[PDB]
RNA sequence: GUGCUCGCUUCGGCAGCACAUAUACUAAAAUUGGAACGAUACAGAGAAGAUUAGCAUGGCCCCUGCGCAAGGAUGACACGCAAAUUCGUGAAGCG
RNA sequence: CUCCGAACGGUAAGAGCCUAGCAUGUAGA
């Protein structure tokens, strides 16, 4: 029913980081792979080295968990935005807060930066999402409509600019700069928590209790629905080569190819020492700039980190 | 009558609309309100109601289901028709919505609408019972050719082999063996070897059985256990077993 | 959020929390899995876990 | 934002130039009944008239569809009260604060998924024409009014001069309305007869050009006739219809209007 | 009174059996 | 009103042409109707108040204040809504 | 020796009765 799926090495854990003293919440890479940036509920925010795995610093902005991140590739910038209610951007040569976008009424929970108009769009628990003049403080459109939380956000340069999947099951595509609702998908049963979009096939998925979804842009043309991965999913990243992985709830980490969909590996990780099993989860990825190796946050305030299998042929993992 | 009732009249209404105005929830209290007044036989006023708890909850199905039965009772016909198209234009997945309205387009007697909002319906791929709801319908009036495109498409849209075999024995019911002959050597040309399995062969020794073939009841037979999947044991021995009858019989 | 209602607030933050995720992910007690009654039942085992 | 690249006006706000210059504010001012910020449309006109305003939410332009800068219905430039009781249209627009506003904002919506041209709502499901209001119509082009408001003043004892415009939109005490509506309930209407038993048609100033077979050509509109009987001695037609009910329809329906190859024939109860 | 609401582009349910209906 | 016609053709009149393109809540407003912690006078901390907690939800609102300061002062009968058998009914489907 | 402070965190309690500076500038006949 489909062309035979193409062969991509399985992944392997191999380095673990356990400083974090609550639940990782969120997770970014910096531009060129040197260092990577993490925000947790513990309401720190620690940069680590990409190489050495080690804490290169920790800053105390928040009042609460740290939601969300992101770094800056036009600037020295990183903006955080957190449950406090409150969103704040740091300078990173010198350390330190440098606005704060207040405005959302409740808790924060995620973020992006427009890749060339120089804008965030938040996403809140208040059942909207803001689109934020970077410098100025400056909020433009209040793009709103969701019944509920909307769970997250995603922005892109092309028609349309905004994607929004919320806890009211929608997914809302929105254009920029009337801050008007476009077009709304509602395939989905159960909340929809990730959404993310291809780098190269114009091209986007969601997930869902129920299972991932795959739509084409920039109208919304449902292609190929993804099953197999049955567990409440938090993040999906993809890769170059078109590797797509879904992070679930329950720590049950699994991986598909973008093409045919075809999950060809489950990866179903330990837990520290001290922690519970019950306390597993995973609550973020991202791979690296280089895509060689891939971050994910989980929820035992770990980070571990998965290599690419180099003892891999196709006998020694066929397709099937 | 003349004003004791419309006191009785401004009691119940303030009465509905106090109940539903303290609440906004729950449509029982709209619903009684919209027989109290079906009762009256204010039909705009009813109807009112009507589109206003459609305001309050466009999900409720039974509530669509009130509003249509009651335009089918004082025979609104065109503003029944309004109400069907614009759920069923609203809720592609709700068959109760499809089913009780082609069942409209029949009491109506437009089985040229019929088919129509069939058509619609069918463009969402509903499911095995719509299709076979459909070709009910369509067989109600002879339509030999309506029918096999009805089961062309539905087997395909459906690709299951039992639902192919429906249409086979659809096909020897109504006297086609030549097309089922077909039927059966193109179910198993698109099975293909990979995924066959046991009752289509079973069933085509069986057909041919009855054609009264028997050396190609057993070529079939023998050719295909060993072209495909063979093996496993109660497979065998029932595939056997049905071996013997056709022979025999 | 200020000191007083740090507390206050983050509480509102985690029920709300608890009912998005499971009471959104274990239904199929579709209609309302007495959710009120599962966070009466978280609320009890934080007392227990103060109490030992 | 309410915002009209329109004006909803008749000719009697737009003025006798066929040739206007309009400018348009948007968001000028508030709806006075919606308080909707609208564009507000400014034009003279005329030379030595009223440089004149558009004020209303293009919602309450539209829903009882009065030229907004006339406040007069655009197809019978005549005041609300007079339309609405003409149509037996008791228009409940609500009078309290929240209700109307939100009513006119949830009439624009409506009247933004509406085609715009014709009214969203019950007064515009209601075009079944009045001949009374046919009756009271002004269909000349009242230019003396688009002059400001150098003459002796408006009398305050004359009910007219304080001019009430919410109520008189809103569906209460218009005193030119008014005034109008005694004239056009003292204007000629054919009264029924006490005698119930007669369906008998008098036609007066038939003519000689009428004869028996249009005159029944055009009574056969309103029922069945029994017997007709035209005198060109007194030039008039009396005719035995078969049924009241069509003999009050009949009698309605050409009392003051039939005009039965070009002249009105007098349409009265026999005797 | 928002946008009109989008057809429910939606599956069916699969009804709850006595076992995870205790479940 | 400017300027021109080898304009009628005088310098008086008429015409033709080139332009020069539409002010302005135009009203002397016609009208329309209110409140002070003011004066006096009185009077005198009038206990009755322990009303035995605070923070929320929340859009419950107004005032000072330039305030994403700060600060005032306010609403609780915030409930009964019923997962759930039992039969009956109709509809569909299979024989 | 010539370095100059500002506010808030406050003046009551009421009774009966008295008087006021304002405001707007209204389509249809």
């Amino acid at each position: 029913t489909m062309p035979k799926p193409q062969w991509h090495p399985p992944w392997k854990l191999y380095r673990v980081i356990s400083g974090h003293l609550g639940w990782v919440r969120c997770i970014a890479v910096e531009p060129g792979n040197q260092w990577f940036v993490t925000g947790s509920a513990d309401r720190t925010i620690k940069i680590w080295d990409l190489a050495s795995g080690k804490l290169k610093l920790s800053l105390t902005g928040h009042i609460s968990t740290v939601r969300g991140v992101i770094v800056s590739t036009r600037s020295p910038y990183l903006f955080s935005c957190g449950e406090d209610k409150q969103v704040k951007c740091w300078d990173l040569e010198y350390n330190k807060v440098i606005r704060h976008y207040h405005g959302h009424l409740s808790a924060v929970y995620g973020l992006d930066l427009h890749p060339t108009i120089d804008v965030l769009v938040t996403c809140s628990r208040d059942s909207t999402a803001r689109i934020w003049d970077v410098r100025t403080k400056a909020s433009v459109h209040t793009l709103s409509g969701h019944t509920n939380a909307v769970a997250t956000v995603r922005c892109q340069a092309a028609e349309p600019q905004i994607i929004t999947g919320s806890h009211d099951t929608t997914i809302r595509l929105w254009d920029l700069v009337a801050g008007k609702t476009r077009v709304t998908l509602t395939n989905h049963k159960k909340s929809v928590r990730a959404v993310v979009l291809h780098p190269r096939h114009y091209t986007f998925a969601s997930g869902s209790p129920d299972n991932i979804k795959q739509w084409k842009f920039p109208d919304g043309s449902f292609i190929q629905n993804l099953s197999g991965h049955n567990a409440i999913i938090n993040t999906l990243t993809v890769n170059s080569d078109g590797v797509l992985v879904s992070g679930a709830d329950n720590g049950t980490m699994h991986l598909w190819d973008w093409r045919t969909g075809y999950n060809f590996q489950r990866v179903h990780a330990a837990v520290q020492p001290g922690s519970l099993d019950s306390e597993s989860g995973i609550f973020a990825c991202a791979f690296d700039q280089s895509e060689s190796r891939l971050l994910t946050a989980e929820a035992d305030k770990t980070i571990k980190v998965y290599r690419e299998d180099d003892t891999a042929t196709e006998e020694t993992h066929p397709v099937s | 009558d003349e004003e004791e009732l419309n006191d009785y009249k401004l009691r119940k209404r303030k009465t509905f609309e106090d109940n539903i105005r303290k609440n906004r929830t729950v449509i029982s209290n709209w619903i009684k309100y919209a027989q109290w007044e079906e009762s009256l036989k204010e039909i705009q006023r009813a109807r009112s109601i009507y589109e206003r708890a459609l305001d309050v909850d466009y999900r409720n199905i039974t509530l669509w289901l009130k509003y249509a039965e009651m335009e089918m009772k004082n025979r609104q016909v065109n503003h029944a028709r309004n109400i069907w198209d614009r759920a069923i234009t609203t809720l592609p997945r709700v068959n109760q919505f499809w089913y009780k309205y082609t069942y409209m387009e029949e009491m109506l007697g437009n089985v040229a609408g019929a088919r129509q909002v069939f058509e619609r319906w069918m463009e969402w791929q509903p499911e095995e019972q719509a299709w076979h709801s459909y070709i009910n319908f369509e067989l109600r009036y002879k339509e030999v050719d309506r029918a096999r495109t009805i089961y062309e498409r539905f087997v395909l849209v459906h690709p299951d082999v039992k639902n192919w075999i429906k249409y086979a024995r659809f096909e020897e019911k109504h006297a086609y063996f030549a097309h089922a002959r077909k039927v059966y050597e193109r179910a198993v040309e698109f099975f293909g070897d990979e995924h066959m399995d046991e009752h289509l062969y079973v069933a085509f020794a069986k057909f041919e059985e009855n054609q009264k073939e028997f050396e190609r009841v057993r070529v079939i037979y023998k050719y295909a256990l060993d072209r495909i999947s063979k093996q496993e044991l109660f497979k065998n021995y029932t595939i056997f077993e049905k071996k013997f009858g056709d022979r025999r019989g | 959020v200020t000191k007083q209602r740090v507390e206050s607030h983050f509480d509102l933050e985690l029920r709300a929390a608890v009912m998005h995720d499971i009471l959104d992910m274990m239904p199929e007690g579709i209609k309302q899995n007495k959710a009120r009654t599962i966070l009466q039942h978280l609320s009890e085992a934080w007392r227990c876990w103060k109490a030992n | 934002w309410e915002d009209a690249d329109f004006p909803i006006l008749c000719q009697t706000c737009l003025g006798e130039n066929p040739y206007i210059r309009m400018t348009k504010e948007k968001y000028g001012k508030e709806c006075k009944i919606c308080a909707r910020p609208f564009t507000v449309f400014r034009w003279c006109p005329g030379v030595r008239m009223r440089f004149k305003k558009t004020e209303v939410c293009q919602t309450c332009s539209k829903l009882k569809n009065v030229c907004q800068t006339c406040l007069l219905d655009l197809e019978y430039g005549l005041p609300i009260q007079v339309r609405d009781a003409g149509l037996s249209f008791k228009d409940d627009m609500p009078k309290s604060d929240v209700n109307k506003e939100y009513y006119t904002q949830n009439m624009e919506r409506e009247i933004s998924n509406s085609d715009g041209t014709r009214p969203v709502g019950m007064l515009g499901k209601a075009t079944s024409t009045s001949d009374m209001l046919l009756k009271l119509a002004r269909t000349t082009p009242y230019y003396k009014r688009n002059r400001p408001h150098h003459e002796k003043p408006t009398d305050p004892d004359d009910p007219l001069a304080d001019q009430n415009i919410k109520d008189r939109y809103y569906g209460i005490n218009d005193p030119v309305a008014d005034k109008l509506l005694k004239r056009a309930s003292t204007m000629p209407r054919l009264d029924p007869p006490e005698d119930k038993t007669i369906t008998t048609l008098y036609v007066g100033g038939l003519g000689d050009t009428i004869t028996e077979t249009d005159l029944r050509n055009h009574f056969y509109q309103f029922g069945e006739i029994r017997t007709i009987t035209v005198v060109q001695r007194q030039q008039c037609a009396f005719i035995q219809f078969a049924t009241r009910q069509a003999a009050e329809v009949a009698a309605e329906k050409s009392f003051n209007k039939l005009i039965v190859n070009g002249r009105r024939l007098n349409v009265k109860w026999g005797r | 009174p928002p946008s009109p609401p989008a057809p429910v582009m939606h599956s069916p349910s699969r009804k709850m059996t006595v076992k995870e209906q205790q479940e």
